[PDB]
């Protein structure tokens, strides 16, 4: 989608907020929207790309300005309400509740082994996107190509920035799975994917840096053959 | 910047950690979540995984040549010697700072970042600011932001993390270090000098 989010290139946004340190949680509520992710995917609510995909619906205002995790909470709420997992209602009832007793205690809970094992696992082991495809690379090193003019009204990896640009092939890494398909449900739908450079110049303009190229990742139906 | 619709960090903070706790009270209740899973997911990031791995890294690549160019051939399977690797680092691609090229990563769609090797990212690596303006003038931006002036002359190839593939950067091996253990180069390693940002700490 043309959210607001995709920010590379956007102008005014303003120097950069950068303290000398800062502690890795500035809250309780950090670590608890942190954790929340593993919680969440292992329960189905969604995937690595529907995840983005939910923060990118978020109101342009609110992503701007909010603590990061807040982002994460959103996604965690939309597809919450999404897949019925979540009852709106209950929790906004909940939220009210929590507001006038914030040190009312949690819900009583049963610890449960499995979801220690799924975080060590996740964490030490990963959860990796590559995957085998019998198609064989569409491209390679050398090849100028260009990146697709199309505008999906849904989830894709397609920065406003790059669209319809020309740049060099860098490197085939293989098969991942496809965001545009994998965001909007539609599944993994694997597809070759590249590295690809783009001068400054190509990208901006006379504006852009005159010794300065930018590498971005593209999947195979994000380009086209200009020249082998 | 200021925002007259905003209100203060104080009633921010309040709304959200209400609405955290609620969230948190009904996927407690359905099961999927548990106070040993946060602070379980919580502990690894804050003592576990952080910049210190991907600094023991750097500074085999700095006295192993063979291990430095397994390292640029394949990020993971090379990390992966080390004990390094997992979430968020499935797909590590290595980046070598030289005299004629520097190189800064960005996730300009989000706030992709190594976490296998770098913990998790700082916040202003994830905001808007650094996100918007590094691809588009990543010069001035390291001047300014950073005091990390980087001659007209030389390129500036910015990674810009679109997929899965995570970009870190092998940054330069400071003059004055010739027979330094491993142990003193790691001293110089900053997580900033993986990001690009700035270059390992000289002397
Ligand atoms: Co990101």
């Amino acid at each position: 989608m043309n959210g607001v989010y995709d920010v590379g290139g956007t102008d005014g946004l303003g120097p950069i907020n950068r303290p000398a340190d800062e502690p890795v949680f500035r809250a309780e509520w950090e670590k608890v929207a942190f954790a929340m992710f593993p919680a969440t995917f292992r329960a189905g609510f969604m995937g690595l790309d529907e995840f983005r995909f939910g923060i990118e619906q978020m109101n342009p205002a609110e992503y701007l300005e909010s603590p990061y995790y807040w982002h994460w909470i959103r996604t965690y709420i939309h597809h919450g309400v999404r897949t019925g997992k979540i009852d709106l209602e209950e929790l906004e009832r909940r939220t009210q509740y929590y507001r006038e007793n914030p040190d009312a205690p949690l819900p009583e809970h049963e610890q449960k082994p499995e979801l220690i094992e799924f975080v060590n696992q996740a964490v030490y082991g990963g959860l990796p996107a590559s995957r085998e495809v019998d198609r064989p690379p569409k491209f390679k090193e050398g090849d100028v190509v260009r990146f697709s003019t199309a505008s999906p009204k849904g989830h894709a990896r397609r920065a406003r920035y790059v669209r319809g640009k020309t740049g060099t092939v860098v490197k085939h890494h293989g098969a991942y799975i496809y965001p545009d398909t994998a965001g909007n449900g539609l599944g993994e739908c694997p597809e070759h994917l590249y590295t690809v450079r783009f001068t400054a110049q190509e990208l901006w303009g006379p504006e852009g840096d005159p010794n300065s190229s930018v590498y971005y990742d593209c999947w195979e139906p994000y380009i086209e053959l200009v020249d082998t | 910047t200021e925002n007259i619709l905003r209100k203060s960090d104080e009633e921010i903070q309040k709304e959200i950690t209400a609405r955290v706790k609620a969230l948190e009270s009904m996927l407690i209740e359905q099961g999927i979540l548990t106070t040993s899973m946060i602070d379980r997911m919580a502990e690894i990031y804050e003592n576990e995984v952080g910049p210190h791995l991907g600094a023991k890294v750097v500074v085999k690549a700095w006295t192993d040549p063979e291990f430095k160019k397994r390292l640029l051939a394949d990020g993971t399977e090379a990390c992966k010697e080390l004990g390094i690797g997992g979430l968020q680092g499935e797909d590590m691609m290595w980046v070598e700072n030289t005299d004629e090229v520097h190189h800064v990563v960005v996730c300009s769609l989000c706030s992709c970042y190594p976490w296998p090797v770098l913990g998790l990212p700082p916040n202003w690596f994830k905001e808007p600011q650094y996100r918007s303006r590094v691809v588009r003038e990543p010069r001035q931006l390291l001047k300014e932001e950073f005091g990390f002036e980087v001659p007209p002359s030389k390129e500036i190839k910015v990674w810009d993390s679109s997929s899965e593939m995570r970009f870190v950067v092998l940054p330069q091996r400071p003059a004055g270090t010739d027979g330094w253990s491993e142990e003193e180069l790691a001293t110089l390693v900053t997580r900033e000098s993986m990001i690009g940002v700035e270059p390992a700490k000289a002397v």
